[PDB]
């Protein structure tokens, strides 16, 4: 039912009845966005490391993420329980003299 | 939703304080009854001599 | 009916009538507008998350939303009780000198 779990074509490599789709609308997938939302990140050493878990897996019907800054829709996976596009700014600036 | 219905539907009922502190970040602690989208910008300044 | 709840095809898996449409007139669907009215935003934490409940799911005869910059109808779903399209602005400033 195009729920790509463990490969490319594991689950889907016996297809019995016909090839219905999960969803219909059309839904571009998660390109080098939050899709990769795991990391290892050691508080002794430095920087997230690669994520730990599986987060390409979907359970039912698509979650619509329609949000960001152009007009397009995103997926969120099962794994991830939100995914929030605020796109939000601020700075700081401070100054003395003795 | 599916995915909340099922949480919902796969939960304890002997005061599971473990699982509903998990459960508690996965949805937040409340939900908003009535929003305002848009956006707001601010800009603070201080001096002292 | 054209009512999408479960999935894709899932309520409409089994099409014996005609497929009526439930609204004749084209009003096009809310795209990245309010149309996600969830929001999980925690009193200890940070900015609110996404929707914790399915908001596509609409009960009977759409609802009409003629309002907007533009010329557009929008839909407004059972789960949202208002949609409000007021372009409210303000601002403020203030000094002081000891």
């Amino acid at each position: 039912n195009g729920d790509n779990d463990c490969g490319d074509f594991s689950d889907e490599d016996d297809c019995e009845s016909e090839p219905r789709p999960p969803c219909r609308d059309r839904v571009v997938e998660e390109s080098e966005l939050a899709r990769t939302a795991g990391y290892g990140i050691n508080i002794l050493g430095m920087d997230p490391l690669s994520t730990p878990f599986d987060n390409e897996f979907y359970n039912g019907l698509c979650n619509r993420d329609r949000d960001g800054n152009t007009l397009t829709y995103y997926r969120r996976p099962w794994n991830v329980a939100s995914l929030i596009y605020e796109t939000k700014g601020e700075k700081n600036f401070r100054t003395e003299h003795y | 939703t599916t995915t909340f219905v099922d949480d919902i539907k796969a939960l304890p009922t002997t005061y599971e304080k473990g699982e509903y502190f998990a459960f508690l970040e996965t949805y937040g602690t409340h939900y908003s009854s009535s929003g305002s989208l848009g956006g707001l910008y601010e800009l603070i300044y201080v001096l002292d001599k």
